This record gives C-alpha cells, sequence and structure tokens, in this order.
C-alpha cells in the first residue's frame, strides 16, 4: 500500500475493484510538522 | 433660503433623509413664520431654541447661580461669575443660518458646523433684538447632489419618523412591524454567531417602547428595570418594565467619554464605562472588551448581562437601573435617519440569518 | 487552513454554520476574520481497467 | 452536532481531553452513531432509488 492505485485498493479490502468511482482523500502533506495555533479573546 | 443649512448636515448626494429635532421652523408653511425682521425685542418664555444684534439667554428665576447668556454685535456667559468672556466671529451670508438649542443638559450650534456642547443649565428665558423654536420638527431632505444644489427640502409632519429606515412603529402587542431591515439587531450570543440558518432562540425581540433620537443630540438619561421608560414613545407603547434596553448608534465616538454607561446593580455598586479598550470601572476594574472598530448595538439587560455588537461579553449580578450620557455623533454624516434606544422583553422567536443579520423574523 | 478572507462580517467574534462546525472568525484586535478549511479536501477517483 | 454519549462532538476535543486508551472507547461512541446516522441516509436514498 504504497502506489495511489494501491492505496485505494488498500482503503477497500480487495486485490482487485471493478469499474467505477470510488471516494478518494487528497494527498496530504508528506511531512506533517503542523505549526500550532492558538486564538482566544484577550484577557485581563 | 435653507440649502446651506441643511449641507452642514453632510449627507451624500443620492440620499433621501428625515430630519428631526428643533430646526428652523420656517416663515411661511403652516402656522411658524415668528421671523422678527425688525429689532422689535421679542420676549418668549419655554424657548428651547433660536434661530438667525443682541442675544440675551437665561433661567426663567434669574438665578444669579446660573450661566446666562448674552451674545451682541463678542459673547459672555456668565453668571457675575464668567466661564466664557471672549469674542467670536460672527460674518455669514444673508442665507446663512446660525442657531442654538438647549435640552437636557445640552447645547447645539450651527456655526458652519453642528457643534455640540454638555451644559447643564436651564434656558426658557431668552430676550433678544431671526425666529424662535419650542417644540421639535421635521424635514424631508430630497437630495440629488452634493452642495446646495440639490437638497430640495421640505417640512413634513411625525409621519416621517416613520420613513427612516432605521425606526420603526411598534405595534400595540408589542410586535416588531413586519418589513423592519433589522439593520443593527444583531442576534444575542454568548458564543459562534450563526451565519446563515434559523433558529428559535430567547431573545429580547419584544419592543416596548421605541426612542428615535435625532443623531445630533446626544442624551442624558436615567433608565430602570422596573419603571416603563420616558421619553416620546415612536408607536404603541407597553407600560412594562424593560427586562432589556437596547442601544443602536452610528458611531463609537458616542461612547469613549468615560462614564456613558453606568450601570447600578441590586447592591447599589456601580460600574462605569471607561476606554483608553474598554473597562468597567466599579465604585476596581473589570475588563469588558477590545473595543471593535465600528460598535453599532449595545444591548444591557438585567440579569447582569452586557453585550457589544451582539456578543456576550460580560456577565454581572442582577441590574436594576442604567444611566447614559451618549455624546452626540462625529458631525461628519448626521442626522440620516435617528440612533434609537429600544425597551424590550425576551420572547422566544424564530430567527432567520444570512451573512450575520436578522432578515426576517416570527414570534 | 487559516486564510485572511475579504469579508467584513460585524457581528460576532467567530461565527459557525448551522451544524456547529466553526467557518471563520474574527481577529478582534484588528477586525479581520479569517476562514478555517480543511487541510484535505474529498475526492473521486475513476478507477477503469 | 451530536455527540453520541461521548464527551464532546469534536473528535480534537476528545483526544486533548482525554488519554489515548479512553479516547478510543470515546471516539468510538460517536464513530458508531455517525456510521449509524450514514447508513440511514443510504438505506432511505436506496428506497427513493427504488
Ligand atoms: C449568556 O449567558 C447569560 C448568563 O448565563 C444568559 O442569561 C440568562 O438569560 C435568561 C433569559 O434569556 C435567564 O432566564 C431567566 O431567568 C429568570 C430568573 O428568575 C429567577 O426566579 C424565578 C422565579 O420564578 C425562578 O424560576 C428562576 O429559576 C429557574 O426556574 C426554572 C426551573 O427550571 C427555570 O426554567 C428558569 O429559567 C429559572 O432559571 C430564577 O431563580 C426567570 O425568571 C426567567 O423566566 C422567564 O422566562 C421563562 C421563559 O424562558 C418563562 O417561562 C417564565 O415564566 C419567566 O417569564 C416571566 O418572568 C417574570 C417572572 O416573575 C413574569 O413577571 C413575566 O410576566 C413572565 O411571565 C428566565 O428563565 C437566565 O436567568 C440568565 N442567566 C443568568 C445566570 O442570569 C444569557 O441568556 C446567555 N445568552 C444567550 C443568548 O442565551
Ligand atoms: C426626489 O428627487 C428625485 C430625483 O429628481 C430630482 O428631484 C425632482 C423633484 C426634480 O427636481 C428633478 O429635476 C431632480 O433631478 C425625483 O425623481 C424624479 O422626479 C421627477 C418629478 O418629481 C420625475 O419627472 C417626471 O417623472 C414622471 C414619472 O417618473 C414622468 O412621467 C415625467 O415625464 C417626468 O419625467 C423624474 O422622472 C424623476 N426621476 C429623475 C431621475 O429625475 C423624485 O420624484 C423626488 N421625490 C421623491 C418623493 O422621491
Ligand atoms: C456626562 O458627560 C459629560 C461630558 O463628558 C460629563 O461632563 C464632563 O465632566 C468631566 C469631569 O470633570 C469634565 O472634565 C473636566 O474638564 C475641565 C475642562 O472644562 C478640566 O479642566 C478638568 O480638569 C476636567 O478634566 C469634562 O470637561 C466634562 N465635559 C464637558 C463637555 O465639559 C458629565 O460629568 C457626565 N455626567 C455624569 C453624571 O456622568
Ligand atoms: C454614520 O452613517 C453614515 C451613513 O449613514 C456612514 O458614514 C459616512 O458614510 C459615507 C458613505 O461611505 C461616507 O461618504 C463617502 O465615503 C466614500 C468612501 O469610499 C468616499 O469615497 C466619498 O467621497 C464620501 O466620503 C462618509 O465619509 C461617512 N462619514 C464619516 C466617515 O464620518 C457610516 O455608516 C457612519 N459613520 C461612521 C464614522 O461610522
Ligand atoms: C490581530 O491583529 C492585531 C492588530 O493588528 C495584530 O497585532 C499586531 O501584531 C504585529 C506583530 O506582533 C505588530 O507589529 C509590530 O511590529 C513592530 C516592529 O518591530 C514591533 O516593535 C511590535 O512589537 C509589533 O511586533 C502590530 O503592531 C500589532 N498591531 C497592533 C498592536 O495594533 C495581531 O498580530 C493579529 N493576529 C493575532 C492576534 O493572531
Ligand atoms: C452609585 O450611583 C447611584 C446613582 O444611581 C448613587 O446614588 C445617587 O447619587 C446621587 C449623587 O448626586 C444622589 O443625588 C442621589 O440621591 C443618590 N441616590 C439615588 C437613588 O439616585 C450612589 O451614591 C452611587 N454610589 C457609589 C458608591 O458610587
Ligand atoms: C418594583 O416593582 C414592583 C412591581 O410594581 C410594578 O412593577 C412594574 C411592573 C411597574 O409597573 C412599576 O411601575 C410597578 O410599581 C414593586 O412591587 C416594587 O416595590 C418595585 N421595587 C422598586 C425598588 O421599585
Amino acid at each position: 500500500c504504497d502506489d495511489p492505485v494501491s492505496q485505494l485498493k488498500c482503503s477497500q479490502v480487495a486485490f482487485d475493484l471493478d469499474d467505477g468511482f470510488y471516494p478518494f482523500s487528497s494527498r496530504n502533506l508528506l511531512s506533517h510538522e503542523q505549526p500550532i495555533s492558538f486564538v482566544t479573546l484577550p484577557s485581563f | 433660503n435653507f440649502r446651506r443649512f441643511f449641507s452642514k448636515f453632510n449627507v451624500q448626494a443620492p440620499a433621501v433623509v428625515v430630519l428631526g429635532g428643533y430646526l428652523p421652523i420656517g416663515e411661511n408653511q403652516g402656522v411658524n413664520s415668528t421671523w422678527y425682521c425688525a429689532g422689535q425685542h421679542p420676549t418668549a418664555s419655554g424657548v428651547h431654541g433660536i434661530f438667525v444684534f443682541e442675544i440675551g439667554i437665561s433661567q426663567e428665576p434669574f438665578d444669579p447661580s446660573g450661566y446666562q447668556l448674552y451674545l451682541h454685535k463678542r459673547l459672555r456667559i456668565c453668571q457675575r461669575n464668567c466661564l466664557f468672556n471672549k469674542a467670536i466671529p460672527a460674518h455669514m451670508s444673508e442665507h446663512s443660518v446660525v442657531g442654538i438649542t438647549w435640552d437636557n443638559d445640552r447645547v447645539t450650534v450651527f456655526s458652519d458646523k453642528i457643534y455640540y456642547f454638555y451644559f447643564k443649565n436651564d434656558w426658557s428665558r431668552v430676550a433678544t433684538k431671526m425666529q424662535y423654536v419650542y417644540e421639535p420638527t421635521y424635514y424631508m431632505l430630497n437630495v440629488t447632489s452634493a452642495g446646495e444644489d440639490g437638497i430640495s427640502y421640505q417640512p413634513c409632519t411625525a409621519n416621517c419618523i416613520g420613513y427612516a429606515a432605521n425606526v420603526f412603529a411598534t405595534e400595540p402587542n408589542g410586535h416588531i412591524p413586519e418589513g423592519f431591515s433589522f439593520n443593527n439587531w444583531f442576534l444575542l450570543s454568548n458564543d459562534s454567531t450563526l451565519v446563515h440558518g434559523k433558529v428559535v432562540s430567547n431573545q429580547p425581540l419584544l419592543v416596548n417602547c421605541l426612542l428615535a433620537i435625532p443623531k445630533i443630540y446626544g442624551l442624558g438619561q436615567f433608565f430602570s428595570f422596573n419603571q416603563t421608560i420616558d421619553g416620546v414613545c415612536n408607536g404603541a407603547a407597553v407600560q412594562r418594565a424593560p427586562e432589556a434596553l437596547r442601544f443602536n448608534i452610528n458611531d463609537t465616538s458616542v461612547i469613549l467619554a468615560e462614564g456613558s454607561i453606568v450601570l447600578h446593580t441590586a447592591l447599589g455598586t456601580n460600574f462605569s464605562f471607561v476606554c483608553s479598550y474598554c473597562f468597567f470601572k466599579v465604585d476596581v476594574y473589570k475588563f469588558l472588551a477590545v473595543l471593535p472598530p465600528t460598535v453599532r448595538e449595545i444591548v444591557i439587560t438585567k440579569y447582569g448581562d452586557v453585550y457589544v455588537n451582539g456578543f456576550g461579553y460580560l456577565h454581572l449580578g442582577l441590574l436594576d437601573a442604567v444611566t447614559i450620557n451618549f455624546t452626540g455623533h462625529g458631525t461628519d454624516d448626521d442626522v440620516s435617519g435617528f440612533w434609537t434606544i429600544a425597551s424590550t422583553n425576551f420572547v422566544d422567536a424564530l430567527i432567520e440569518v444570512q451573512g450575520t443579520a436578522i432578515q426576517r423574523i416570527l414570534y | 487552513i487559516i486564510t485572511l478572507t475579504n469579508s467584513s462580517f460585524l457581528a460576532g467574534v467567530y461565527y459557525t454554520s448551522d451544524s456547529g462546525q466553526l467557518l471563520a472568525f474574527k481577529n478582534v484586535t484588528s477586525g479581520a476574520v479569517y476562514s478555517v478549511t480543511p487541510c484535505s479536501f474529498s475526492e473521486q477517483a475513476a478507477y477503469v481497467d | 452536532q451530536h455527540n453520541f454519549q461521548a464527551i464532546s462532538s469534536s473528535i480534537d476535543d476528545i483526544y486533548s481531553r482525554l488519554d489515548p486508551p479512553s479516547a478510543d472507547v470515546q471516539v468510538d461512541r460517536l464513530i458508531t452513531g455517525r456510521l449509524s446516522a450514514l447508513n440511514a441516509f443510504v438505506a432511505q436514498t436506496l428506497t427513493k432509488y427504488t
């Protein structure tokens, strides 16, 4: 499960898939390293 | 001619608007007139404004401890004890109009700008040497071009107060009439503001009394959460105590004065509105909010709950009364209607919003 | 993803749809609103042969 | 909107409030709830299609 076609096959559980439209998730960033964002109201 | 006079009320060219307050009554329409073209030295009482050489304005008891006014052509506002004793330019076009109005400890002047002053006084007595006004009057401006041209002013009856889009004639049962714009009647929330949808919410939209106060005039008033609010009701009044009272204004400069909003709790503690970033001075300081660049609505309700622009910034103990001190407007776009105060009671209402503003309501 | 957006919502401090999900929030100090979007979006793969 | 008897309907909120072991139990409540709500939607569309 590395190839996007193989990723789709591993999304289901089957070595072959029927012709059709299969839901898919847009390829997110491979390296997460996600910055942290924090927003709250000003305090006294 | 009043083309120049109403152009001092800075209004956009293609906009038709409604004027309210102690304006010049006029020389020929209605009864009005009383234009003292000659130096007859008229003597009338109960006057709340004058328009246009000698002018003397004083309290009816003529208190030596009260400040009287004397304008001659120099100006002296003095008791025996002088506050202002100086000279002021007095040059104008023959068609230019200069007036002074006093009410609710406030003074408005029309010397090339809509000047506003706070001055505790009682100025019904007047002698002069050109007309008087005792009661508020109303005009319409069919402005079509900037400057003097295209203003096309006319006088009108009180019904024109319903022409302004930010005020309405309250129905006898307290319901807001259908078709109201709800231009700045944000739905109240302590949390996220709905963008688009419909909510059945308990909101203070059951209005008991609406005060359409002209923009050029401030307001110094005492409202109580146990008596019906005073003032001229715009529509059908409801003799009910306010559960909430909702202040709809144009610009933030009305509130920036210290002590503009004073909240009195059942304990008797006073919260004074302070800005520098708005706090409530307790007499300690309680932080209210970093005030948004455009304050359009302040709704204050008993149960200790103050909202700015429809957000739950601060919650307090059960209030019982409020005192105001609103300070006119910026004198750069006024009297395009009125800034209003609505006494309201909470009600379960179906509210539809798109964008962020109410568009239609159903009790 | 937080992107500065070009609307001018005057009321509230942050905004949610009728389903209670955060859509945008306002920077109170500046009055600018920022929209919040998912990091990834759904897609449909056409799988033939 | 519905938190199906979980701590909250925001799944990232659950993982912040709870430790990973108990969070898995809590998020599984809404996974079951959303899956059943998703199955109900499908079951009624297939009825429309028929
Ligand atoms: C942001 O947060 C703030 C703070 O959290 C919220 O402020 C809240 O605002 C709501 C109104 O929107 C307040 O609800 C009101 O509470 C009143 C308190 O009354 C007290 O005395 C009565 C005596 O009867 C007690 O019953 C109350 O105790 C509770 O009683 C029952 C028990 O379940 C509850 O259901 C009540 O809600 C009370 O909480 C209190 O001790 C309350 O009187 C008032 O009730 C009126 O409205 C309801 C409909 O909601 C009517 O059914 C009821 O009959 C009342 O209407 C009558 O009111 C007077 C009473 O004499 C009559 O003379 C009238 O003619 C009329 O018939 C209402 O429930 C709430 O208290 C308040 N919270 C705090 C902490 O102060 C903000 O809402 C929130 N922002 C938003 C957008 O929600
Ligand atoms: C408020 O002002 C608008 C704008 O027009 C301005 O004010 C008028 C009183 C005139 O002084 C105009 O010279 C000035 O630009 C008024 O709209 C215009 O009204 C006039 C008459 O009041 C219209 O002229 C007539 O209109 C009728 C019906 O439309 C025609 O059948 C006639 O043939 C003739 O054209 C004019 O069309 C109309 N529109 C424009 C662009 O001028 C408006 O009436 C006035 N009053 C109110 C209450 O809004
Ligand atoms: C309602 O609002 C008015 C307008 O703000 C309040 O009057 C203001 O009162 C303050 C307090 O004294 C005045 O400040 C003083 O100004 C003089 C200059 O005249 C200065 O020498 C003093 O050191 C002090 O700073 C302020 O000038 C005055 N406003 C005006 C326009 O004169 C009034 O007190 C408020 N009433 C209530 C009940 O809150
Ligand atoms: C008070 O209400 C008025 C309208 O009811 C608004 O203020 C005024 O709004 C007009 C319309 O924008 C401004 O006039 C024009 O602005 C445009 C902006 O592009 C400019 O190109 C024109 O030359 C003309 O100036 C007017 O300046 C403005 N008045 C001000 C800023 O004092 C507004 O809703 C309220 N005013 C404030 C200050 O919140
Ligand atoms: C929300 O809006 C506010 C208001 O604009 C933002 O605050 C602003 O933050 C920047 C960066 O911190 C400030 O820039 C200044 O640069 C000088 C140059 O060296 C530096 O000396 C200052 O210390 C400061 O960094 C800017 O002045 C400030 N605006 C203010 C104070 O009005 C804020 O970043 C925005 N975003 C949030 C709160 O997430
Ligand atoms: C809190 O404010 C109230 C006003 O509601 C003050 O009580 C009034 O103060 C004025 C001051 O000139 C008196 O003339 C009134 O007689 C007082 N009573 C009423 C019912 O208006 C009160 O003194 C203030 N207290 C504090 C600690 O600031
Ligand atoms: C508060 O009001 C109580 C009820 O009396 C009426 O209340 C409202 C509905 C108005 O109609 C008001 O004019 C009436 O007096 C009184 O019993 C109570 O004494 C009042 N308390 C205070 C401190 O004013």
